[PDB]
């Protein structure tokens, strides 16, 4: 009925467009799906994109001179708003072109047709709320373990388990398993469900609440959780929806040990640096070896043909000496995911998984730690379970 | 390079 | 007769090793050619890297416990020394291996037979020298115009013309030509030669001199300058040789126009910013267009189907109005090379080169309809336009 | 996209 004309500061405009671009980084085959939709009414501007799998929308205050909507190239609008100086941006739709003016610069972009542009999905009912930073961090942590190979679709997702008081997030690529448990404010106390969500850009979607206290997870309420086949994530004028994966996740809980025959605690920053150093002589970046004993661990890599490397690091160790080897990338991935100063390793044999957990202040000590063991596992809200690789012998 | 003993999965 | 053992701080070691190892071959004919040669004697450590094209040699102070030499993998030594803590590094050769120790970290690397390592070429006699900052600026200004296509080897060079106290530097890729003239301290007043030096290598050396001592260029003296087919570059305890290109360079001077039908002076920073903006819609066209007339220029790009952009900019203009188009990257490369607040454009037609030269903010280069003579300058960037649409 | 009139070169 009327043509859209609005006006707002560049930083706000750019940040809204950025939200959509970060949540939809790839370029779909269907051209119209590359469009961003601008809608102005009353005192607000909504900026959105959709590709049938992920939708993303930001809402910002704006001076709406004339209400309406327009579809324009997402790529161009992103490039332009990122490059502009911090001045007011005028946008005026006229015919099948949109005029975008900022200071002395004038752009005139072709409009795209909304005839076959899909309607954005509706957010399901709120399922619960989490602290904004905590959730964004939790997703970032576990996502490092997700598979990235579509030939095994079940591994490309982050498992999300809802249980009234808690949310559990899990991801695995068959070589590491990351599991995070968070407490939250659930709308329904008796709720129980589990879904599988594509991991590839879930870390970006997880930042929706940043700027505010909480982020809202929307999967539906009561019995019909997961029914819509979408996960909504929103907060602070930003939202997204992500189509769920209809694939079965491995049963991972049986893998989490409840006791260890050896336990080692050490400094994360030191260990990461030493791994990166000794791995410089590892061929194919295949393997680093760790010889744990009382008071110290020898980290080593290499062979007599290209070169050998080793470094001794202080460790607070319990049990019998153990030699165990790891993929150094998987190992530093785990260490970096801990987001803590110190790491505790829980071991059994050189051929069985190693359990990495962050060391906290409120951790209750392992009783009989100085004795023989087996040593009971310490309660933790994050674990990174890592398979070792076989030693050459 | 063994996998985690996921069942199924390995 | 003895095995090498030395000690020195990681940072000193890493910086020397890195500089020497970088010009080692991508696909070494034999394992020996991937190596860097360490030689310790008296109070000093020499680090040598041979390559057919470019050979490099750094000298640093070191604690020499026992003199000798050893050949070890260049890339691995570089990576290791870059990653170590800022502690002393102990290096000890035993038989066929070299132990490198730093704090709690220990490396044991295989060595290679030093007898099989090619001798590094001797540097030619010194030809002249110049301040490091001048060398860095002049080379940076000219190298941006050099070709990067090895199917046309002559264009991958920087032409270096020496006549006494004066040095002229030139490069082109057929679309832009950059020429810098400078003064230096010549070894002999009557020295005179012209050579062609691989640009990529020279550019790296000029950047690495930044902050450093005067830079010495060694091509020889008198009539024999250039005869060795080598350029030596030295300073800061580092010396390298670069094999010269044995290829004819185009006669570029005849391209420099001596008069213009229009002349335009603009603010460099503002024009560079405006080009960056309007070029956002020019991915397909790879051009920006400029419509000059008195007082103002319309800078624009794009097309109806992909999107359009325009900005009007202030210009001090004289002569015939002109519509002309440029590759925006080649244009901002030239503007970035001027190192001045303002730019003078010297034009003839929309299908002929534009002469860009530096203008200070305190200068104002007019009466009549034209033509206007070209103003003498120590730097030019001559840029071919592209055809306008339609 | 014409070249500079270099001789030779164009
Ligand atoms: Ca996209
Ligand atoms: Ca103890
Ligand atoms: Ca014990
Ligand atoms: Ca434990
Ligand atoms: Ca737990
Ligand atoms: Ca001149
Ligand atoms: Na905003
Ligand atoms: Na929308
Ligand atoms: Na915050
Ligand atoms: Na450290
Ligand atoms: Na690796
Ligand atoms: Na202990
Ligand atoms: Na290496
Ligand atoms: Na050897
Ligand atoms: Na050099
Ligand atoms: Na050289
Ligand atoms: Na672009
Ligand atoms: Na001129």
């Amino acid at each position: 009925l009327t043509d859209l004309t609005f006006r707002l500061l560049r930083e706000s405009f750019a940040d809204a467009v950025s939200w959509v671009a970060k949540n939809l980084p790839a370029r779909p085959a269907v051209p119209v799906l590359s469009g961003v939709l601008l809608t102005g009414s009353d005192n607000g501007l909504t900026i959105s994109g959709f590709d049938y799998e992920v939708s993303a929308e930001a809402q910002v205050g704006a001076e709406i001179v004339s209400p309406g909507s327009v579809l324009v190239s997402g790529r161009l609008l992103s490039d332009i708003t990122r490059a502009l100086p911090n001045k007011p941006v005028d946008v005026h739709v006229e015919g099948n072109r949109v005029a975008l003016t900022c200071g002395n610069a004038r752009f005139s972009l072709p409009t795209m047709p909304v005839e076959d542009y899909p309607t954005l999905p509706t957010l399901p009912e709120e399922t619960g709320l989490l602290p904004a930073e905590l959730f964004a961090e939790a997703i970032s942590q576990v996502a490092i373990a997700a598979g990235r190979d579509d030939t095994l679709p079940m591994l490309t997702g982050i498992r999300v388990e809802i249980l009234g008081e808690t949310v559990v997030l899990a991801a695995t690529d068959r070589f590491r398993l990351a599991v995070r448990e968070l407490k939250w404010s659930a709308s329904s106390p008796d709720i129980e469900a589990a879904v599988l969500v594509p991991a590839k850009t879930l870390a970006e979607a997880a930042k929706a609440g940043i700027g505010g206290s909480d982020v809202r997870l929307s999967l539906g309420t009561g019995p019909g959780v997961g029914k819509d086949g979408l996960l909504g994530i929103s907060g602070n004028g930003k939202r997204s929806t992500t189509r769920l994966l209809d694939a079965e996740f491995p049963k991972f809980r049986q893998l989490l040990p409840t006791e260890h025959t050896a336990v080692a605690t050490m400094d994360v920053a030191e260990l990461i640096e030493a791994i990166k150093l000794v791995a410089l002589v590892a061929d194919r970046g295949a393997q680093v070896r760790m010889e744990f004993a009382d008071g110290s661990v020898r980290l080593s890599a290499g062979a007599d043909d290209v070169g050998r490397a080793e470094e001794d690091l202080v460790v607070d160790y319990a049990g019998e000496p153990l030699t165990i080897a790891f993929n150094p990338t998987y190992l530093t991935d785990g260490l970096s995911s801990l987001r803590s100063e110190r790491v505790s390793f829980g071991f059994t044999t050189a051929g069985k998984p190693a359990l990495l957990r962050p060391v906290s202040g409120d951790d209750r000590p392992v009783a009989g730690l100085n004795g023989n063991g087996p040593f009971p596992a310490v309660s933790t809200d994050y674990v990174y379970l890592l398979m070792p690789v076989r030693l050459p012998g | 390079v063994p996998t985690l003993p996921l069942v199924p999965x390995g």
